[PDB]
């Protein structure tokens, strides 16, 4: 409690300056457009940014985030800010020169992963809700989450969920409330 | 629930 | 129709405060929802409570309870409570 | 020295008392036996976790207890407490899951560890060091399955070699 941690670095990019925090959530790209939207590097120009996995928080709140967001927000897990860049060094050096095929299973393999983890922002199963519900009538809901064992369910706000997992809770009912 | 307000 | 009878403590947790009786029951939260969804100790006000097997009813009717829920239902076989409690 | 720090729990089980540590990983398994082999249930059982630690790859998971993990001194024992009362709930709901989600739940958990398994396997080397092992090895970068590049690692040359001289012998291929 009291300041949030960094779990885990994602991804990296060069985007938009500005273009971080809260309003990068995959759900709030899709509510209201991505603050990167047509962001051609090449006209721009834009700033290093790292997508970060929360500690406490599921992967659907994902977020963007620069080496000063981070410093400005006092999160904790700064340490790995700079393991990953030495890593992301390393990585680079020793895939400075290397054959078609190295560059090539490289980018197959980083695509495969890529994916992966864009799967653990989708609702695979819901498995309980709330009997508490906002003051819209929205319950919470418990999510299985595509490529995550159980022990990642997550208690998710109902509103949220409704918004692209209409379906998911439709048939979660189905089965018999 | 939490969320990214 | 009299007192209700404790047959066995089946399991114990620390949950929101309020979360017990018949709202716990699988199938009250099956529909009704979970009334300990999302739950967190120190978080919000939370209590000890105790699953509890009734004497004459399957385990799909336990429910969670307190010594305090216990107490102000007047329900036989408190002993369960105290050897529980060790 | 000093110490070691929890980053994931991979796992647990019902395990033979004593079969935690060192010797509970893949290689020490492959190599000298499994110390929870054949475990009964006509002997003494005990929880144990699969942890992933935190500045060595998956190839080093280990099983512990909760007292040989403070018997170490292990940092993030705090993680412990929420993958406990994790499972538990997710066995208190198993227990009256309905039939068709107990499916779906056996199901997804197939794929998960499997996935896992995946992540002790070497994929391909990406680089060697000059230094030799003390006679014999020099240690080699490792790009794991189903883990993205940031995860690559350089692991003991031999200990590599013991079951990937395959991807060993390829990576050899400046000609």
């Amino acid at each position: 409690e009291e300041f949030e941690t960094i779990e885990r670095f994602m991804d990296c990019r060069i985007g938009r300056k500005g273009a971080t925090g809260a309003t990068t959530t995959i759900y709030a790209v899709e509510a209201d457009g991505d603050p990167n939207a047509g962001f051609e590097k090449n006209k721009e120009p834009g700033e290093i940014q790292y997508l970060i996995k929360w500690k406490g928080w599921s992967h659907i709140h994902n977020t963007w985030e620069t080496e000063e967001t981070l410093k400005q927000q006092n999160v904790r897990g700064m340490k790995k800010l700079d393991n990953y860049k030495k890593k992301d060094q390393e990585t680079k050096r020793w895939l400075k020169n290397a054959s078609p095929e190295d560059v090539e299973y490289y980018n197959c393999q980083q695509e495969l992963t890529d994916d992966l983890h864009k799967q653990y922002q989708i609702v695979g199963r819901i498995i309980a809700h709330s009997n508490q519900k906002s003051a819209a009538g929205y319950p919470d809901y418990y999510c299985k989450w595509q490529g995550l064992p159980y022990s990642e369910c997550s208690w998710e706000d109902g509103a949220l969920i409704s918004k692209k997992f209409q379906a998911c809770i439709d048939e979660y009912f189905s089965r018999k409330k | 629930a939490r969320t990214k307000q | 129709e009299e007192f209700e009878t404790i047959e066995r403590f089946m399991d114990c947790r620390i949950g929101r405060k309020g979360a017990t009786g018949a709202t716990t029951t699988i199938y009250a939260v099956e529909a009704d929802g979970d009334p300990n969804a999302g739950f967190e100790k120190n978080k919000e006000p939370g209590e000890i409570q105790y699953l509890i097997k009734w004497k004459g009813w399957s385990h799909i009717h336990n429910t969670w309870e307190t010594e305090e829920t216990l107490k102000q239902q007047n329900v036989r076989g408190m002993k369960k409570l105290d050897n529980y409690k060790k």
